[PDB]
Parts: C-alpha cells; sequence; structure tokens
C-alpha cells in the first residue's frame, strides 16, 4: 500500500536526477545534479555509485534500482544542519526568499516569487518570511 | 516541496 503522494516523492526525485526524462539516471545525469550543487566527483565515482544499486548490470539505474539508492542512503542531527547550511549560504541562519531560490534553481526548478514564498508558508512559523533554524527543523520532523 | 527539496540536498551530500 503505497500512497499517490509517496509515488509522486519518489517521482520528483528520479525527475531531478533523470534530466532527459527517458526513465534512465545515467553518471552523466548524476554528475550534473552534483556539480549544480557545487560537488565535484569523479566519472569513476559516480559509476561506482550507479553500480552499488544496478541489480541488472546494465550501467545505468533505472526506477526500482533508484528505488533502492533512497531506501539505502536516506545521525538526524548532523544531517538537517548540514543541509541548513546549504540553504543558509550567508550563515545567519535565516533563510530567505533569495536563498531559497539559488537551492531551488540549482535543483532545477525555476520559480518566481509566488511559490517561493508558497514554500516559505510550509516552514515560517513567525510569519517574518524566512526560515531560521527551529523552524527548519519542525518542517523536516512534521507530518 | 520545501520539506521534499532539502531531503534532495540531503540525499547528494550522503552520496558525495
Ligand atoms: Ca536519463
Ligand atoms: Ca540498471
Ligand atoms: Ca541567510
Ligand atoms: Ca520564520
Amino acid at each position: 500500500q503505497l500512497t499517490e503522494e509517496q509515488i509522486a516523492e519518489f517521482k520528483e526525485a528520479f525527475s531531478l536526477f533523470d534530466k532527459d526524462g527517458d526513465g534512465t539516471i545515467t553518471t552523466k545525469e548524476l554528475g550534473t545534479v552534483m556539480r549544480s550543487l557545487g560537488q565535484n566527483p569523479t566519472e569513476a565515482e559516480l559509476q561506482d555509485m550507479i553500480n552499488e544499486v544496478d541489480a541488472d548490470g546494465n550501467g545505468t539505474i533505472d526506477f526500482p534500482e533508484f528505488l533502492t539508492m533512497m531506501a539505502r542512503k536516506m545521525d538526524s542531527e548532523e544531517e538537517i544542519r548540514e543541509a541548513f547550511r546549504v540553504f543558509d549560504k550567508d550563515g545567519n541562519g535565516y533563510i530567505s526568499a533569495a536563498e531559497l531560490r539559488h537551492v531551488m534553481t540549482n535543483l532545477g526548478e525555476k520559480l518566481t516569487d509566488e511559490e517561493v514564498d508558497e514554500m516559505i508558508r510550509e516552514a515560517d512559523i513567525d510569519g517574518d518570511g524566512q526560515v531560521n533554524y527551529e523552524e527548519f527543523v519542525q518542517m523536516m520532523t512534521a507530518k | 516541496k520545501y520539506k521534499q527539496s532539502v531531503r534532495l540536498i540531503s540525499l547528494c551530500q550522503r552520496l558525495s
């Protein structure tokens, strides 16, 4: 009994990587995402990530193999704080609308001001238009 | 989308 909300979240995650919508994630695609996020994995390191979950040996990740990676790859505290540090680029720590838009762009999402504000309304518990660390922790632990 | 986006950042972080 998977829900369609769960399935949609899996789809959305798969699509981040599968830039060409062909249903297969390649080292090229995995690398594209990682570089836009500031990382610099080598081709060989990317291939080793794939090999780990590549059940049919074809060298690329398909949907159920991806679900396998997520099961395996997804320190509660240290993991939430490291993510916060990516969002709160200037370290003040409030995540501004401009900081959120920068992360979202790197996630291949081109957003306007209005849904940036919608995004912020998921976590913002004092209505200052920003997400601070406590609000960030709440958002990650809620329903 | 916000919570889901954080998870996607964390995923790539774990991959590296
Ligand atoms: Ca692809
Ligand atoms: Ca495969
Ligand atoms: Ca900030
Ligand atoms: Ca706030």
